[PDB]
RNA sequence: GGACCUGGCGGUGCUUCAUAUCCCUCUAGAGGAGCCUGUUCUGUAAUCGAUAAACCCCGAUCAACCUCACCACCUCUUGCUCAGCCUAUAUACCGCCAUCUUAACCCUGAUGAAGGCUACAAAGUACGUUAGGUCAAGGUGUAGCCCAUGAGGUGGCAAGAAAUGGGCUACAUUUUCUACCCCAGAAAAUUUAGC
């Protein structure tokens, strides 16, 4: 257990160490920031340990120490909160506020806050059923015609689902010396590695290692694989492709070229079409390779 | 006894505290640095007694101020690149031959490395005064050592133990190749 | 910490280039490490709080050891001098010691 | 070596020089440089 | 030292010889290590020294190599790279820079310095023998 | 002897479902041919034996007059070096595999044994074992023999039957040969594994 005196001292040592590190790096201590602390500690004490928390850290003692101690009543003994004797003053105060807003309204991409972090916000342990009751009240408040104060109040209790997998990197459009717009991309299948350049305008000519695609790929299966990207988005005969493939075999080279052309063609199509290609599996590297 | 970090001022000359590469000394480093995967409801371990901080190759003896203050004193040992050689275009004009040699720095009692003897001479045939027959003969004689795309002849010598001996061997090989390319045998008449 | 944290949470006690790709004499370095650890643990019996750190830069050989405060400082100085000279004439390289005394074993957790 | 070669001309973890058990013991402790188990 | 300072210091003796200095077109320093953070810190150190000594430096990262071997119990070794190409530096500048950065080579990191000296054709090869 | 409380039932059957291992489902073999072979039986005075140790001379392959083992005759010895021995012992120990055994508090019942939950909430909160195998990728000891468990000479030792298990070869029309590296021309039931 960490006494408040202990945390006070550690704050002092952190401040003096911050000025010391600022002196060592030559930066001005007055404007020296926490990002500077992290960067300087990484430089002075290099560590490639994969666990980021196992690497050297000099953070402000407030973030490190889990010491908490909240006083609920004064010297006279009177509790500060009017719901103290319930034992869950924070939770019931929140419920009271929500019910009052619901009364007022009656007179007139994201996820719900999970139980443990609701406890963290309230700094009070709570059960499953009361959490369900609170979530039901929040849903009821959403159902009503929530005004401003209501929906930022609800937004206090809604986290962000930052797992949007529609994050394909659209290659920038480049321009050749002739002024023609194009886009370059890479792809890999087994040991085959391909790099394709797709032109914005063309007549459907594909050149594989300087050779026509029907001559470089005698087998119809490879030609169908080269078709799949352009056909999926209804632009066969509307682009020119210049690709270079190396390594692997016939099927691996065809798959790598397909991936490269799809990733380069992402530039000239709409975001919806990019998502349709992604859901069709045209923009994912195949990770299946020979096993030892 | 108390650590000497307590006596260090906030405006000290840090390079004097760590003049050279030295291990992490928690009684000498005035930082409250912590490192270690914390336990449940715990904190990363403190520096005093931390073997993990002692295992890092710390760069405390190389700070930006220390680096500047060192390389400012080391300027006296340097010479100036000839300003006439502004780019590689004139480097390949005034100094045709390129000699590549490698040194290896490992850690141990022995400084020897078998790979330090290799020498690579690179010269563009266009820099050598060869007529049509001479260049044909030299190209056919060298074989794959000549790359047609780059017009460069690459002679790699590693037979001799030392490196000066291999450099001399490469020079002698180039000398013979040139002289024997500028020679026509009675045999060479009827190509 | 378990062995599967050697590159995640734990580190490497001995640090040398010999094991890298293309570098030679890995087995020689390992044999030197084995003897060096045995000789330190026998020259400082019950003193080392935790394992050594055997660093090597050029021909240098730094033993960054962590010991206790139980022996008298005179004995520590005598042992440092003896072991330094013995190892320097042992390996024909400039060996060095960096003893770090701690009040007691720095326990991390309990198993 | 030279003498025996002349007549002929006319005609386990040995990589690290450790016992196979010991190499596991050393490598688990992190003792070997760069030998991380994966 | 607030008052007690060395009054004068013995600067080392650097004599300007008469023999012409060597010229290096390129100098590739490939540093190999088991740790990426050490290589990044050493890259910062070397680059700062190169900028201050007037040397032209360019850094890149050659691909990492993996040695996997099974004794079942399976072990792995990582080799990460950082390549520093210095360009257009004379013999003395290159020698002093290399001495500095090799004396300050961190633990567990090896180096492979490739020097490409510029030389002239031998006088024997200027004209054919008659 | 009356009434009541806690049970345990090393519990017994059914009911409902979780119901994964394992079957069924899929793929390829194995049943044919020719060889070499492991085991078992019987045979001889003897051993059918073993080639980091023979022969070979496309690939392989049998004895080889080889050689160590064995049978029958013999010989050498203070000799190699206070000699020599591919002897025994884990039924000596470790090393390694396998067998088997194995807290407090607060309320309720009249302050009895005893009991304490309802969320639109009603008292509950805080190791041994083994005549075990393995001395072929490992060690430490302990005993044997020493005119013989050491060293040599002479000759001899050639094996047959089935019943079963495995291994090596070719086995094709979705084939084969040439040019090419894919638009050509000519020929002709049981049962073992895996996903
Ligand atoms: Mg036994
Ligand atoms: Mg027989």
């Amino acid at each position: 257990t960490y006494t408040e005196d202990f945390i006070k001292k550690q704050i002092e040592e952190f401040n003096i160490g911050k000025r010391h590190l600022a002196n060592m790096m030559g930066e001005d201590p007055e404007t020296f920031t926490q990002e500077d602390i992290d960067r300087a500690i990484a430089y002075l004490f290099p560590s490639g340990l994969f666990e980021k928390r196992a690497r050297p850290v000099m953070k402000h003692p407030e973030q490190i120490f889990p010491r908490q101690r909240a006083i609920q009543w004064g010297e006279d003994g009177r509790p500060f909160h009017y719901l103290f004797y319930t034992g869950k003053q924070s939770y019931y105060s929140l419920m009271h506020d929500v019910y009052g807003m619901l009364l007022n309204l009656e007179k007139h991409g994201s996820r719900w806050l999970i139980k443990e972090e609701l406890e963290e916000m309230l700094v009070e342990k709570l059960s499953d059923l009361d959490y369900m009751q609170f979530i039901r009240l929040l849903e009821k408040l959403l159902t009503s015609q929530c005004g401003a104060a209501e929906e930022e109040f609800v937004q206090r209790f809604r986290r962000s689902v930052t797992l949007e997998s529609k994050k394909q990197l659209i290659e920038p459009v480049q321009y050749d010396e002739q002024g023609m717009a194009f886009s370059k991309s890479e792809g890999k299948r087994k040991t085959a590695k391909a790099e394709a350049i797709v032109y914005k305008h063309g007549s459907g000519r594909i050149k594989v290692n300087g050779i026509d695609y029907q001559l470089y790929f005698p087998i119809t299966q490879d030609r169908e694989q080269l078709m799949f990207p352009f056909h999926f988005v209804d632009r066969l005969g509307k682009h020119d492709v210049t690709c270079t493939v190396s390594g692997g075999g016939r099927s691996a080279q065809a798959g790598a070229i397909r991936l490269a052309m799809a990733k380069a063609l992402c530039s000239f199509v709409t975001e919806d079409e990019v998502e349709w290609m992604r859901q069709a599996g045209l923009l994912t590297t195949d990770p299946r390779v020979r096993e030892r | 006894l108390p650590p000497r970090t307590e006596k260090m001022a906030v405006d000290q000359d840090w390079p004097s505290v760590y003049p050279v590469a030295a291990p992490f000394k928690p009684s000498a480093v005035p930082l409250p640095v912590r490192m270690g995967y914390p336990v449940k409801k715990g904190v990363p371990m403190a520096k005093e007694g931390n073997l993990e901080l002692l295992k890092i190759p710390n760069f405390l003896h190389l700070t930006p101020v220390a680096i500047k203050k060192h390389c400012e004193a080391l300027k006296d040992f340097c010479t100036e690149w000839p300003a006439a050689l502004d780019s590689d275009e004139k480097c390949e004009k005034h100094f045709p031959i390129e000699i590549d040699s490698t040194d290896y720095v490992s850690s141990g009692p022995s400084v020897r490395n078998p790979r330090a003897r290799v020498v690579v001479l690179r010269v563009k045939l266009s820099s050598l005064n060869l007529d049509d027959h001479a260049k044909k003969k030299l190209i056919k004689l060298v074989g794959e050592r000549y790359c047609k795309t780059t017009d460069v002849l690459t002679i790699k010598t590693d037979r001799c133990p030392l490196r000066r001996q291999n450099y001399d061997y490469a020079v002698y090989l180039l000398t013979v190749l040139y002289h024997e390319s500028w020679n026509t045998e009675e045999w060479e008449k009827s190509k | 910490h378990a062995p599967h944290y050697i590159a995640h949470r734990k580190g490497w006690l001995s640090l040398h280039t010999g094991n890298l790709d293309g570098e030679d004499h890995a087995a020689e370095r390992t044999v030197e490490d084995v003897f060096l650890r045995k000789f330190m643990w026998g020259t400082f019996p019950g003193c080392l709080a935790d394992q050594l750190v055997l660093k090597r830069r050029g021909n240098q050989l730094e033993i960054c050891a962590v010991v206790l405060r139980q022996l008298s400082p005179h004995k520590y100085y005598f042992l440092v001098g003896y072991s330094e000279t013995l190892l320097s004439y042992f390996y024909k390289c400039p060996v060095r010691l960096h003893l770090q005394t701690v009040p007691s074993k720095v326990v991390y957790k309990y198993l | 070596a030279d003498e025996r070669l002349r007549i002929n001309s006319l005609r386990v973890k040995r990589r690290w020089r450790l016992s196979r058990i010991v190499f596991r013991h050393l490598a688990d402790h992190g003792q070997l440089s760069g030998i991380q188990r994966a | 030292l607030h008052v007690d300072v060395p009054k004068d210091l013995t600067k080392p003796v650097v004599t300007i010889s008469d023999e012409p200095d060597i010229l290096y077109k390129r100098l590739s320093v490939l540093v190999k290590g088991h740790d990426k953070a050490v290589l990044d810190s050493y890259e910062y150190f070397a680059v700062l020294a190169a900028k201050e000594l007037g040397i032209s430096i360019k850094v890149h990262e050659p691909p990492r190599k993996i040695e996997r071997f099974t004794l079942r119990v399976q072990y792995e070794m990582r080799t990460l790279y950082r390549c520093l190409e210095l360009e257009h530096l004379t013999g003395s500048t290159a020698d002093v820079y290399l001495e500095y950065i090799q004396r300050n080579l961190p633990e567990g990191v090896a180096m492979e310095v490739t020097k490409t000296q510029l030389e002239q054709l031998p006088e024997h090869i200027k004209e054919p023998i008659w």
